[PDB]
């Protein structure tokens, strides 16, 4: 592993995920019983790391 | 089903599932509301 780094473009390996973009801080609710998130379509729109 | 049933009688409901299909609304934090 390495560090993160947020509001930068980059490119991520989250446990086999792999995308690309800008990682922002979230006012969305994820309960403990979530892994990760999608919206529309499999494109997963936020992620707990 | 297990009771404790002490040395001295008790209500619930059970109901058989079946397959199909469904339509479930999420709210905003979620969570499932219809």
């Amino acid at each position: 592993s390495t560090n993160l780094v947020k509001n930068k473009c980059v490119n991520f390996n989250f446990n086999g995920l792999t995308g690309t973009g800008v990682l922002t801080e979230s006012n969305k609710k994820f309960l403990p019983f979530q892994q990760f998130g999608r919206d529309i379509a499999d494109t997963t729109d936020a992620v707990r790391d | 089903t297990l009771l404790a049933l002490h040395r001295s009688a008790a209500a619930y409901y059970v109901g058989y599932l079946q397959p199909r299909t469904f339509l479930l609304k999420y709210n905003e934090n979620g969570t499932i509301t219809d």
